[PDB]
């Protein structure tokens, strides 16, 4: 549940190969990015990293936040998190995105949709297309290369 | 090298053809000089 | 320029640490020639003659005589421009990100421009070496999801119209079977009148391990590597034979001559990574930079490369 | 078209002299006499190495691939810039490689030009004898060595 | 089937008038272009020039490509092609576009949609509005000025 | 380029090179053909032979199952060398011509394998056992195919008397017309190999 | 500037070197010429055709 | 030469010089010489038109 | 002009790129000079 946990080790690790080196949870942002992409930041409730987000409102005392969600509430996609400030970098749904996102625990061409917890699942509204197959990072953590290009 | 110049003595048919072309060009220039619109 | 462009100054002060490409070892100094071109093509015209029929016997009267035909071939080499983008810390903001013994944010993986450029250039040079060896561009170990390149863009391992031998899956452990396939391919090679040249062999680590076993009771003096060197010397007229091991290869052996007349590498002078002038700057501390590089330019003659693939099924 | 070797990816090896002439760029005939009549005509289409017919429509008549009772001659060479075809009239005999319909053509078979100007195994209209088996050069291109020596 | 006229012209163009000189197939891009527009490129499959495109996948040996198409598979519009490298310039459907596009073989204000061949036709899923009447370039080729702004509801 | 037309000098050079290759093939094998299969052979005159088809010589045939056994190959070679009859001209250098595959087989260590000696050295010693310890030369030709040819380099036994016009020579006639295309002719003469009987050893390793 | 004629320098008739000879009194000769080379700008030539129907 | 001004005089008016010259005026107006207008002009006619002129 | 000689002063990014290319070529030559197979 951390983008880049910090732990010391007694040994260096040799990077033997330069291929399939980017399939890690700490790889933030998009695989292919434009300089004209619109990027926002919101206070984060929970850990919406690599997940679709929705706007959540309090009792008015504090400002609105973003939490993991989908369906009809999908506001954007969280692509980075600064843990010191609790800030979530959000790409709005009106802007297309290409990158690795959390997948529900799927092959290229299958059309995906966001669920209640902000995870991708095989099929309504979101335009999500799988560009690869599922990759298992943790026993419960699966990622997939997806293309988000708006709503139908 | 033109056929107008009598001192021109072609060596081969290539030189002869070149001389013919030069003769045509010189005749065109002379025609435009002589023409009085 | 260096009084105005910190990024250019940093590139000039950091370019030395980037190591040399390892593909230089696979070629001779006379086999590499630069071309001044970023994207486009180069052409070469070669003429050839052939006999259309048996010769005609001249006896008595005859005016229908067999003919000798001629052909022209144009070989085209394509060069393609490619680019990568990377993020880094801004120079004015580096002071707030310096630490006791390092500069950069470990939590967010943000780096100074010089270190980011050096690492990115190293990765790009690895990709270039992989292309030059295999003729494909991919970032997957499976080798799928390849980039679609232009035609007439090949590497040493996928060059068409060359000798290709396959060791069966059940014979992958038998070095004698592997050597049988290698010998068949060496016999089928056609070097012509440029045969007297040093030869180059590239092998995988497993094959390198198999080469040190004694030649087959087993011989007590000579190894399979020595036998291979003698066999290749037989066809290259006792010239030098160089052997290299590459972790890029997997159960494949490449044998080819180091002669500029048969195989020539004409890379673009901008092939190796070069910084781009454009820099993305916002009101935050993150900036972006671009690296350009050019791919293409391998020329070889037909039936001059032996490619042995050992099936692992 | 006529010269498919101008898109070559690598240099050819010219050490061997055997099996080096069965190509689509081998224009003309295998054995040619100085007293062979050659006629140049405008063409429409791709009549190279095929039987041709005259088409009269205002422009002068042109030649195009054909055969049967409409056979006029055989096209042996083309200038692409001028769009002109060199034709050996059917009154003059010929020996050379010509386009065949399929790969089922064998030695000693009697052949006929079809409506596309391709040679196919068999009354007949012309005397044409196969001297070799059909040889594949492209996925749909077969050439056969044939002696055409008049009409039946 | 080519961005630039295949046939070399037989005359010298007359450069006198400034009006009605843009209704040509070689007019790449858009009539009104923003400096903040997101632009991508893709390996081209076919000739999707001035047509709506979709993402096409194969066995997986090579990367995905873009081909002319529409309907529910619409991904963007192709506004330029580099023929040497086979590169198609794509503007994502999430970015609004205004320019000349191929029309199926129509008056200003008519609502349009993309068909299976990437051609615009008079109407459902995509917001496209024609700003002019069809201009005929070839006996089978017509272009229309259109504004494409996202995907509509329902 | 679009019509495959060259100037006369370049066309002549290329044609002469091809014809010289054909002449070399005839001299080595005694047949004339432009096919790799060796079929569609031009019919030649009698008393026109090459080194490989010269009649009344020693012929040895290695069986298909032993194609890889260099020991069996050498057994046949030794039998043929025993059957050679050089008479009083035996003290002469010898010449061996092998195909590339056999040339590759000849560099393996002699067979357990023996150090310091190869099959090539064994063959040279065996031939020196019959040529009075004279010189032995080895050549590789891709024109050969699973063949080994051994013969003496002595003019008293084998003599090549070619015509003085054997190599390509231009003809005087040049076809001309109203166009830019001309035609030229090249002449060459074949024949003239003379050999004494039972002085050539021909070993054929059968594959099928 | 508007209309220019760039003929080949071999446009006008030129004899050919080849002469056909025989055993009779009749010989044959050839003449070569080159066609093409007119260049004009658009809308600079007025062509009036008086229909004689 | 394509892309040039073409005018046609009707069959019933083939003998009316006023109609022919009206078509000539229309074509002359539609001509576009640009800034190269200060140049001599050439008119080529057939014998019948020369007679009518 | 090469980056190996510190006396080189690039005026603009174009000369900088040319210097980078020359430096790469010079290092290739030096590698082959120091290569011993």
């Amino acid at each position: 549940l951390m983008k880049n946990p910090q732990q010391d080790s007694g040994l260096l690790s040799n990077s033997i190969d330069f291929r399939d080196q980017n399939l890690i949870f700490s790889n933030s942002g998009g695989v292919c990015t434009s300089s004209k992409d619109k990027i926002e930041n919101y206070p984060a409730k929970g850990y919406p990293y690599k997940r679709g987000v929705k706007l959540s409102f309090g009792d008015g005392t504090t400002e609105l936040e973003v939490e993991a969600g989908g369906g009809d509430d999908l506001y954007g996609v969280c692509s980075d998190i600064d843990e010191f400030s609790g800030m979530a970098t959000v790409i709005p749904i009106t802007n297309n995105f290409t990158g690795y996102l959390t997948l529900k625990k799927v092959n290229p061409g299958d059309k995906l949709n966001f669920n209640q917890h902000g995870e991708l699942e095989k099929v309504k509204s979101v335009n999500a297309i799988a560009l690869s197959k599922a990759h298992k990072l943790t026993e419960d953590l699966f990622i997939v290369l997806a293309s988000v290009f708006g709503n139908r | 090298a033109s056929l107008l110049d009598s001192n021109f003595v072609p060596i081969n048919f290539t030189e002869f053809v070149q001389a013919i072309s030069n003769t045509y060009k010189q005749r065109r220039i002379q025609f435009y000089e002589n023409l009085k619109r | 320029l260096f009084d105005e462009n910190y990024y250019a100054k940093a590139v000039a002060n950091i370019i030395g640490e980037v190591k040399d490409p390892i593909m230089y070892k696979w070629f001779s100094p006379d086999q590499i020639e630069d071309v001044d071109l970023q994207m486009g093509y180069q052409k070469t015209v070669k003429w050839d003659a052939f006999l259309n029929a048996n010769p005609t016997t001249i006896a008595n009267e005859v005016n229908t005589i067999s003919t000798i035909g001629f052909s022209s071939e144009v070989v085209r080499l394509n060069y393609l421009k490619l680019q990568y983008k990377f993020r880094h810390l801004k120079q004015t903001s580096e002071k707030f990100y310096t630490s006791d013994s390092y500069i950069g944010d470990i939590n967010n993986n943000l780096l100074p421009f010089a270190q980011a450029y050096k690492l990115a250039s190293s990765e790009i040079i690895k990709l270039i070496n992989h292309f030059v060896l295999t003729g494909t561009v991919s970032i997957q170990k499976d080798g799928k999801n390849q980039k679609r390149l232009l035609p007439n863009m090949y590497g040493l391992l996928n060059m068409p119209e060359q000798i290709k031998e396959e060791v069966a899956s059940g014979d992958k452990d038998k070095m004698d079977k592997i050597f049988e396939k290698i010998e068949a391919g060496l016999s089928k090679l056609e070097l012509g009148d440029e045969f007297s040249t040093p030869m180059m062999v590239i092998v995988d680590p497993a094959t390198s391990l198999k080469l040190v076993k004694p030649y087959a009771a087993a011989s007590s003096c000579e190894k399979w590597e020595d036998v291979l060197i003698q066999t290749i010397k037989a066809i290259n007229n006792r010239e030098d034979v160089y052997i290299e091991t590459s972790n890029l290869l997997k159960h494949k052996i490449l044998i080819y001559p180091l002669n500029s007349e048969l195989i020539k590498f004409k890379p673009s002078k901008y092939m190796l990574p070069t910084p781009n002038e454009q820099v993305d700057k916002d009101s935050t501390d993150v900036a972006h930079s671009y690296i350009d590089f050019v791919l293409g330019g391998l020329l070889a003659t037909r039936k001059t490369i032996l490619q042995v693939n050992i099936k692992q099924s | 078209m006529k010269n498919p070797q101008h898109d070559a990816s690598l240099l050819s090896n010219s050490n061997e002299f055997r099996d080096k002439n069965v190509e689509f760029f081998a224009s003309g005939g295998t054995r040619t006499s100085k007293f062979d009549k050659l006629e140049n005509h405008p063409f429409l289409g791709y009549p190279y190495k095929r039987g041709v017919k005259r088409v009269i429509q205002h422009y002068e008549p042109h030649v195009e691939a054909g055969g049967g009772e409409d056979l006029y001659g055989i096209c042996i060479d083309i200038d692409e810039f001028s769009k002109t075809a060199t034709i050996v009239p059917i009154t003059n005999n010929f020996e050379g490689y010509l386009v065949a319909k399929d790969s089922t053509v064998k030695v000693k078979d009697k052949l006929i030009f079809n409506k596309d100007g391709a040679l196919e195994k068999v009354k007949a209209t012309i005397n044409a004898t196969a001297l070799t088996d059909a040889k594949q050069i492209s996925n749909e291109v077969y050439l056969v060595k044939v002696a055409v020596f008049g009409n039946k």
